């Protein structure tokens, strides 16, 4: 199952009842070259992703922009108010209403 | 060149949190990606060190160093070929249909090579993989190259 | 540990405690320097590479000795992960020395059965062991050789298995020099058959 | 200000204005407090409420005074909207340390000291960020319920 991942030659090895078999040193050489070739291929494919990844973060950060404020200010009110006679009054009273 | 794109300087004012017109060396990797450049993180690391620049100690920046580093990274955009991206994932799963099993792509993107966090891996699969556990990478790589 | 019970008493001669293992596989190792080497008096002894004469090698010893021997008088040494490997053929270092050395180590620990591919190596204890133990006999009963440690009943049972599974006849080829103690095994194999299917 | 919230302030204005002429004077304040059980309401409390206005307390002067004190007042449905976006899987009250980190690291209004004051009367669950909903209740209507 493990070997499932990796940008590795799925050739170069071979499994059996007690162990896996693996090449080096030619096929070993091959792979290596290959390895570099994915950093390229990979390294480049990573980037965009990375890039792109944050590019979605900005779209969220931004959306959020106001919903925070709303939350921000909104709380502050209360902290000030909750101690105000008039507001406590409204409070006990707010229920008798319809 | 200007084509003098002065919007790169306006985007540097959106990434500098202090407003002094300097951007730390740790932000330069992600801001090159946000200007339309995908240098790998080892490449961003090498170049830095190559120039006896240490990303380990406090850093500041000036626009006069960030502009030529973005112009040195801009030649490497010829490495972004989509034939090799779709053929990479086509060799990663059997049968004639482009589907990676969910956890195969998530564990490979977090642990193979340049480590992507599993938070970023979940944010890149969110929407393209449905509840069958099969990621169609024909549309997945299409949407990853849409940004 | 958990597994081993069947043998229990024999265990120590079949397998080692789960930390004895752990304490052995998980230890410091310096590949580039650690090596096996030729030796005029003793066949191959181990040592550490000191220098490099461009195609000559100077090595320290394990006993304390220094020899400058050819490049191919020098042989790598398996990472500790392969200490007393049940199957030497799983080693990533298929040498002459590493084989000698594996056998040797698991013997000094009183393990007489070590596999080398398909073979079932067996070393003369020269003393008594709870291995032929009437508990073991059962233990090895119905077990592939990967479900149990290196032992002759492994071979002997698998044969049987295989016998009924594949519907093919089987064979066991015992061989060694005059003092290797084959009759003993042969006999012991035979009892095995008689018991487990009488 | 949504229109039902302005109708709630019109009903509270009519319950404190017991002369029904449209202007809450100091006698209305004292007789509304005496009808709620305040037999010892001092005249200096009534004078401090009238000292917050520049003129007589008619309906638009009462609305502008409450507007200027409640410039971040949020109805319970919009506070539960934002808390359903913070817990997007539904049902669960969100962790204490997650709300402390996200208040600080996003905004200056979410700085810690203020977070210790949030935990301080908004009890544990509320403070912690685990429960949810009781804090929306007490932000729209104060005091312990």
């Amino acid at each position: 199952k493990l070997l499932g991942g990796g940008d590795v030659d799925h050739t170069q090895y071979a499994f059996g009842h007690t162990k896996v078999f693996f090449k080096a040193g030619l096929l070993g050489l091959l792979e290596e070259m290959r390895d570099d070739k994915l950093a390229e291929i990979i390294t480049a494919t990573q980037a965009r992703c990375r890039g792109f990844l944050m590019r979605v973060e900005y779209r969220a950060m931004v959306e959020r922009r106001e919903s925070i404020f709303c939350i921000q200010y909104n709380v502050r009110s209360f902290m000030n108010v909750k101690h105000w006679p008039w507001m406590k009054l409204f409070f006990k009273i707010k229920p008798l209403l319809k | 060149s200007k084509a003098a794109a002065d919007d790169f300087k306006e985007a540097f004012l959106l990434f500098d949190r202090t407003g002094d017109a300097k951007i730390t060396a740790s932000q330069v990797g992600d801001i090159a990606r946000a200007l339309g450049q995908n240098p790998t993180n080892a490449e961003i690391n090498k170049i830095l060190g190559n120039p006896s620049k240490e990303e380990m100690n406090a850093a500041a920046i000036t626009f006069e160093e960030f502009l030529p580093m973005l112009q040195a990274a801009a030649n490497n955009k010829d490495q972004g070929t989509f034939e090799d991206f779709v053929e990479g994932l086509r060799v990663f799963d059997k049968e004639g249909n482009g589907t990676v099993m969910g956890a195969e792509l998530r564990h490979v993107l977090a642990t193979l090579g340049e480590k992507m966090t599993e938070e970023e891996v979940e944010e890149l699969m969110k929407g393209q993989e449905d509840s069958n556990g099969c990621i169609n990478y024909e549309a997945f790589v299409k949407h990853i190259m849409s940004v | 540990d958990a597994e081993m019970a069947a043998f229990g008493e024999a265990a120590p001669y079949l397998r080692k405690s789960e930390k004895e293992r752990i304490e052995a596989q998980n230890k410091p190792f310096d590949a580039k320097s650690s090596v096996f080497v030729v030796h005029p008096k003793q066949s191959f002894v181990k040592g550490t590479i000191q220098s490099k004469e461009g195609g000559k090698v100077t090595v320290k010893t394990e006993g304390g000795e220094t020899l400058t021997v050819k490049e191919d008088q020098v042989f790598s040494m398996n990472p500790p992960k392969y200490d007393k490997i049940e199957d030497m053929a799983m080693m990533t270092h298929l040498h002459e020395p590493a084989v000698l050395y594996n056998l040797k180590e698991r013997y000094a620990a009183w393990m007489i059965y070590t596999y080398s591919g398909l073979f079932c190596v067996t070393v003369n204890p020269y003393k008594w062991l709870p291995v032929y133990n009437p508990k073991v006999v059962l233990a090895y009963r119905g077990k592939k050789r990967q479900e149990a440690p290196p032992h002759i009943f492994s071979i002997s049972d698998n044969a049987y298995q295989f016998m009924l599974t594949d519907r093919e006849n089987q064979s066991i080829l015992i061989t060694g020099e005059s003092g290797a103690g084959k009759t003993v095994n042969t006999k012991r194999v035979i009892q095995y058959f008689a018991t487990i299917a009488a | 200000f949504d229109e039902t919230e302005i109708e709630d302030f019109k009903e509270a204005f009519t319950v404190i204005d017991q002369n029904a002429d449209g202007i809450i004077d100091k006698d209305d304040l004292r007789e509304t407090f005496a009808a709620m059980g305040r037999l010892n309401v001092k005249n200096e409390e009534l004078d401090a409420m009238i000292k917050e206005a520049s003129g007589p307390i008619n309906f638009t002067v009462f609305l502008t005074m409450f507007g200027e004190k409640l410039k971040g007042a949020d109805p319970e449905d919009v506070i539960m909207g934002a808390f359903k976006v913070l817990d997007p899987d539904g049902k669960g009250s969100i962790k204490k340390s997650f709300l402390e980190e996200l208040l600080t690291t996003g905004g200056g209004r979410f700085t810690p000291e203020e977070i210790k004051n949030m935990w301080a009367a908004f009890p544990p669950d509320v403070a912690g960020n685990v429960d949810y909903k009781n804090i929306c209740y007490v932000i729209t209507h104060g005091e312990d319920a």
